[PDB]
């Protein structure tokens, strides 16, 4: 069986070039094409090029000028070059393989890399209390939970009490705020009648600025 | 420049259900189109090449067919796993992808629970104010949310965020955070939002007082 594993540099400036490899490991480059495809943030798989010999590529016509794919036949890789990158090239890129006619599909694939263009610096996340309350008690059930706040860049991940409480929790996506930062709540159902008796802490973490945050959640 | 059509865009379909899906090209391509399946974070999987013919390993409940510009994949009776977005592919020429379509578990309609937090008073110290609406567990996934200020209908100082499909009872939950800077929310005294969606027998509105 063939695996392709790719790396590569994720978080990048505009202007900057984006460099992706793809390693494939269980077969050789020979005798196929070898190609990528990107995915912007809910939107669909598109093409930009793929090639099967040094120096005859096949490129999305609207990315030639800015795109380089090329073969390391040495280590049986494959990278691609993007240059100029702009806020627009932030997606999940693949790599994949694509064999001779008349089989055409892309199979395998690469695992895909997050690639995040922007001018943000790196930030650490505030974390909020969102507090539990009497007019929050849906026939003795209540919701409390924490608001994690202006940081970049993804991700952050969240627990409750150090992994013990696990159920009905809800951790949402993170949203893009308008301020080029990314925000994120998460809540939990319980019991209203623990509320004076049980403790909720959330835990916090933002590797990207080494950021660790606990915080107590308690009623008002 | 050839189009990939997918209809519908979204799917809701029950367990042991069957479903097609249609892809439709602007323009004929004879048999070059493949069918992937792809779940969130993970990469596309082959399902299907040159129109019709299935990838080795994939279950023999699914299958496809068309030729030109009308083309179906076809589950004949859904399994919890095969819930996923599906995308078509033109195989040559620039190689272009449908939009997708989303095929989502159907379930019973559930009512949201809905909570208002208010901001904490750590965050007004640094000079915003996050207001949260919580809607929790219901199906549908549609539902309007509403802000009002002293009862003034909010617009553009709003985000909303979805969870996926829960894998367990298929219900949704939704976020939606009101924002607004310090002096803006120490101006005004009753902050509501109002929720509706088809569980509910009315629009149901949570508030609280500053
Ligand atoms: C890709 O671009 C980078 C920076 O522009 C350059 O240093 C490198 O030689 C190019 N090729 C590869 C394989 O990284």
């Amino acid at each position: 069986q063939v695996q392709l594993q790719q790396w590569g540099a994720g978080l990048l400036k505009p202007s900057e070039t984006l460099s992706l490899t793809c390693g494939v490991y269980g077969e050789s480059l020979s005798g196929h094409y070898w190609s990528w495809v990107r995915q912007p943030p809910g939107k669909r798989l598109e093409w930009i090029g793929e090639i099967k010999h040094n120096g005859s590529p096949n490129y999305h016509p609207s990315l030639k000028s800015r795109v380089t794919i090329s073969l390391d036949m040495s280590k049986n890789q494959f990278s691609l070059n993007l240059t100029s990158v702009t806020a627009a090239d932030t997606a999940v890129y693949f790599c994949a393989r694509r064999s001779n006619w008349p089989y055409l599909p892309f199979d395998p694939w690469g695992q895909g890399t997050l690639v995040t263009v922007s001018s943000a610096s790196t930030k650490g996340p505030s974390v909020f209390p969102l507090a539990p309350s009497s007019k929050s008690t849906s026939g003795g059930t209540a919701a409390l939970g924490c608001l994690v706040k202006d940081y970049f860049p993804e991700p952050v991940t969240v627990s409750w009490n150090s992994g013990a409480l696990t159920s009905g929790v809800h951790t949402f996506p993170a949203v893009l705020q308008s301020s080029g930062l990314y925000s994120l709540s998460s809540v939990v159902t319980v019991p209203s009648s623990s509320l004076g008796t049980q403790t909720y802490i959330c835990n916090v973490n933002h590797k990207p600025s080494n950021t660790k945050v606990d915080k107590k959640v308690e009623p008002k | 420049d050839i189009q990939m059509t997918q209809s519908p865009s979204f799917v809701s379909a029950s367990v042991g259900d069957r479903v097609t899906i249609t892809c439709r090209a602007s323009q004929g391509i004879s048999s070059y189109l493949a069918w992937y399946q792809q779940k969130p974070g993970k990469a596309p999987k082959l399902v299907i090449y040159a129109a019709s013919t299935l990838q080795s390993g994939v279950p023999s409940r699914f299958s496809g067919s068309g030729s030109g510009t009308e083309f179906t994949l076809t589950i004949s009776s859904l399994q919890p796993e095969d819930f996923a977005t599906y995308y078509c592919q033109h195989l040559i020429g620039l190689r272009s992808f449908g939009q997708g379509t989303k095929l989502e578990i159907k379930r019973t309609v559930a009512a949201p629970s809905v909570f208002i937090f208010p901001p904490s008073d750590e965050q007004l110290k640094s000079g915003t104010a996050s207001v949260v609406c919580l809607l929790n567990n219901f199906y549908p996934r549609e539902a309007k949310v509403q802000w009002k200020v002293d009862n003034a209908l909010q617009s553009g100082n709003s985000q909303e965020s979805v969870t996926e499909q829960d894998s367990k009872d298929s219900t949704y939950s939704l976020s939606s955070t009101l924002t607004l800077s310090k002096a803006d929310y120490e101006k005004h005294k009753v902050y509501a939002c109002e929720v509706t969606h088809q569980g509910l027998s009315s629009p149901v509105t949570k508030s609280f007082n500053r």
